[PDB]
């Protein structure tokens, strides 16, 4: 149920790198950021790809194979739309000013979850 | 505090479809950030509408068949039921005023 | 499968984008406005190797756009049914 720290650290480093590269910022609620990253890590553990954690699927193996919802999802790559509020454009009312999130931030924010 | 009642695939028929009066169901998932950020809002509205609207929470990971039946895709999703029929659908984190207004239409 | 069979028929048909929409994945073109551009549907990506996918932008549409100094760049973008019109 809980993702390994190897997958969390991979997805944490990807999200920092994808945020600068897309010109997007993490949400002012950094709990959203940490939770979503952990959800990507858990899906990567169970299916080998970071399937989106804010979608419900009928066939997760098929979704991973087609790739539409493998993070970064098609909507984020093409339209910069991220509905898990992981990558937010600066004009978003919930966009913060950080493009970094330390592994310590994820550990204290997701504590007792 | 009394936390919002859980609903599952096994209990969907008896708790939601056969209920009297409006029923609100919050479709959530344990690792969906936006679903956790509206949790205090849904707890707030459950208190505001006590005795007038019944609230349930459904973990789409532990009860996958109900969201599959109703086309729940993006999480969070809030759906309102009356007499066993879907009457409204609110997708994503929304502000309190949007939720109050949609819920008010069911008295 | 009566909306999937209706959608499958549109594969290969020519379309035009009817709503303002900007995309950021065209290679070495940082931003492209797609309002008014014409292309054709190359796939209905909801269907994949006999299985069904929950894609919210199900129509993979091929576009070619003329770039000054470089020549026509070919790219794909996924669209919804209400974001384009069919041509003739
Ligand atoms: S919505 Fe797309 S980009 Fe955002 S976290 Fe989910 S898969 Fe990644
Ligand atoms: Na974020
Ligand atoms: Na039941």
């Amino acid at each position: 149920t809980e993702p390994s720290e190897k997958s969390v650290e991979i997805m944490r480093k990807f999200s920092e790198q994808y945020a600068r590269r897309s010109g997007t910022y993490f949400c002012v609620d950094k709990g959203v950021t940490s939770v979503v990253i952990k959800g990507l890590a858990e899906h990567k553990d169970s299916y080998g790809a970071p399937l989106c954690p804010c979608r419900h699927y009928d066939d997760k193996a098929a979704e991973v194979g087609q790739g539409f919802w493998n993070c970064p999802c098609v909507p984020m790559r093409e339209r910069k739309e991220c509905h898990c509020m992981l990558f937010l454009t600066p004009d978003n009312d919930f966009a913060g000013k950080d493009q970094t999130i330390t592994s310590d931030e994820i550990k204290e924010t997701t504590a007792n979850m | 505090t009394t936390d919002i009642q859980v609903v599952n695939d096994s209990t969907w028929d008896s708790l939601v479809l056969k209920a009297t009066g409006p029923v609100v169901v919050d479709f959530w998932a344990p690792w969906c950030g936006p679903s956790k950020m509206i949790d205090p809002l849904v707890n707030d509205l459950a208190q505001h509408y006590t005795g007038k609207i019944k609230f349930y929470k459904l973990n789409t990971d532990e009860s996958p068949n109900t969201p599959g039946q109703y086309g729940v895709r993006s999480i969070p999703t809030i759906m309102i039921f009356v007499g066993g029929e879907k009457k409204d659908t609110i997708i994503g984190a929304v502000p309190k005023t949007t939720l109050t207004s949609s819920l008010d239409k069911f008295l | 499968t009566e909306e999937d069979e209706k959608a499958k028929e549109k594969i290969g048909a020519r379309v035009r984008v009817t709503v303002p929409l900007k995309v950021y994945h065209v290679v070495r073109v940082p931003e492209v406005e797609l309002m008014g551009m014409e292309g054709f549907i190359k796939d209905y990506v909801v269907l994949w190797k006999g299985k069904k996918i929950s894609a919210n932008l199900p129509f993979k549409v091929q576009f070619v756009k003329e770039i000054e100094g470089r020549g026509p760049v070919k790219f794909f973008t996924h669209l919804k049914e209400d974001e384009f019109e069919l041509i003739d």
